[PDB]
């Protein structure tokens, strides 16, 4: 009989020895998931550079998420980043007062919300965004007027209900000069 | 530093049991490896236990 | 440092693979058949949950102890910046005045 | 199919994150309201200016703060992990210290213990 | 609350089958040979166990804070109660008369 065996030995995933018929164009910067060399992962990328040795092929970091892509036709560098992630609160009065709500999405930017039934698109994309550094809340309204500590948001805001819900800066108690 | 190119392993039958895998479950040809190390050898067929 | 500690030891956990074939999330699936690797990922989910559940129960320990040592702290900054204490030396050494 | 523990762990830390926001709310916020030193700086020769929040620098906090900031003092954010900011920033911790520290200078004891009655420092410190 | 949540949340793992097959044991018997069902059953012990073990650990963290809770209530009571406390917010508001 005629038997053929193979070593394998699977430990760098970017090598050479691969031949897939598929073919697409590099990305740039997009929040999308990368297939080059055989290496799977998500993120968004970013162009940068580093003294990488020449020999080498590619850089591996803690917990072994590469953060480096080269081209096989092109020669150049790109490094990569995963995407933003984050927990969603909901800033709520009592049930029975009302029924509308304003959430609160954690340390995340404005701009990629709405990226990320119908009554749910409105707050996608947001008409009262409030920008804090606790998170970005949106659907309660921003007073220059400091109240009371109702409801705990962090980095000193608070959320209150007086027929909208508004946001505000906790205060500390009214002030006095003995 | 070529295409490998598993899909002609599909072709033809006979052979025998992979019982080799050993990495995860997906898809076949997309992963590159690290190095092909072709040993073919004839024997006398009688077992391939070993 | 103690935080910063046991964040880092419980990031270093998923490096290890609790005797599964890899140890990252995208090794979890190549070309195989799923139950190959189900096995696998019932290896590596028990492993991750132990960790977990250690992490988790080292916070609430030290959550505990700070929380007593805040209590502590409190009920010091009362009795001795809101008045004049006279415990021994629950307000300092020798005879307390203000803090 | 494995349980529900991870719901319970969950709920534990944000168990300790709330205990932890009670806790500091519960040491500082020992005062209604908020006292502040006079303009004219004169306690019988007591100099508090050291240990009072100074106008000059932006940051309001005092020289001794300054030195217990400084002297007490990165991509395992992107694995599962997020840091909740406190309920009152370190701007308001130090506000309710300031407040405190005017309140024990001018009233003395008696702000902790009802309305806040003034006293000269010398005959505070009789 | 935290104990009926607590242990609603104990009774109510024993509807995982933590990998097994099914969660009653009486169908494991019924299908599963003993040299097999030796093997499956092994899954629900462990989880049933750990389920239990976080259980008792987590009532431990809460009667040690109980515990600390009933000190002060005990202290409480023999220094204001029984006597008039000089500590100043040890008993209310103000200057302490009696409780
Ligand atoms: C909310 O209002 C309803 C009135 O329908 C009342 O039955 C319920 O007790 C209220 N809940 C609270 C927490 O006040
Ligand atoms: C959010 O993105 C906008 C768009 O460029 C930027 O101006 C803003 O500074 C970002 N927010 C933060 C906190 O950096
Ligand atoms: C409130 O603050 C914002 C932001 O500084 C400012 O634009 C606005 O003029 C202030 N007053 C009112 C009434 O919104």
């Amino acid at each position: 009989y005629r038997v053929v065996v193979l070593s394998f030995e699977l430990l760098h995933a970017p090598a050479t020895v691969c031949g897939p018929k598929k073919s697409t164009n590099l990305v740039k910067n997009k929040c999308v998931n990368f297939n080059f060399n055989g290496l799977t992962g998500t993120g968004v990328l970013t162009e940068s550079n580093k003294k990488f040795l020449p020999f080498q092929q590619f850089g591996r970091d803690i917990a072994d998420t590469t953060d480096a892509v080269r081209d096989p036709q092109t020669l150049e560098i790109l490094d990569i980043t995963p995407c933003s992630f984050g927990g969603v609160s909901v800033i709520t009065p009592g049930t029975n007062t009302s029924n509308q709500v304003a959430v609160l999405y954690q340390d995340v930017n404005c701009t990629e919300v709405p990226v990320a039934t119908p009554t749910w698109r409105v707050y996608s994309t947001g008409s009262n965004v409030f920008q804090t550094r606790a998170g970005c809340l949106i659907g309660a309204e921003h007073v220059n007027n400091s109240y009371e500590c109702d409801i705990p948001i962090g980095a000193g805001i608070c959320a209150s209900y007086q027929q909208s819900i508004i946001a505000y800066t906790m205060s500390l108690g009214a002030e006095n000069s003995v | 530093n070529c295409v490998a190119d598993y899909s002609v392993l599909y072709n033809s039958a006979s052979f025998s049991t992979f019982k080799c895998y050993g990495v995860s479950p997906t898809k076949l040809n997309d992963l590159c490896f690290t190095n092909v190390y072709a040993d073919s050898f004839v024997i006398r067929g009688d077992e391939v236990r070993q | 440092n103690q935080n910063a500690q046991a964040l880092n030891t419980l990031v270093k956990q998923l490096s290890s693979n609790f005797g599964a074939i890899s140890s990252v999330l995208n090794d979890i699936l190549s070309r195989l058949d799923p139950p190959e690797a189900e096995v696998q990922i019932d290896r590596l989910i028990t492993g991750r949950l132990q960790s977990l559940q250690t992490y988790v129960t080292q916070q609430l320990i030290r959550a505990a102890e700070i929380r007593a040592s805040a209590n502590l702290a409190a009920t010091k900054m009362s009795e001795c910046v809101l008045g004049q204490s006279k415990r021994v030396d629950f307000c300092g050494k020798g005879y307390h005045l203000m803090s | 199919q494995y349980g529900s523990f991870c719901t319970q762990l969950n709920r534990a830390l944000t168990g300790i994150a709330v205990e932890q926001d009670k806790n500091t709310q519960e040491v500082f916020a020992q005062v209604k309201q908020i006292y502040k030193t006079p303009p004219i700086k004169d306690f019988g020769g007591f100099n508090f200016s050291q240990i009072l929040p100074d106008p000059s620098k932006p940051s309001k906090r005092s020289p001794i703060e300054d030195l217990l900031f400084n002297k007490v003092t990165c991509a395992q954010k992107f694995n599962g992990l997020t840091v909740l900011p406190p309920l009152l920033t370190d701007e308001m911790i130090a506000q309710y210290t300031s407040a405190l520290l005017a309140g024990t200078i001018t009233s003395g004891w008696t702000f902790g213990a009802g309305p806040a009655l003034q006293i000269p420092f010398p005959m505070q410190m009789a």
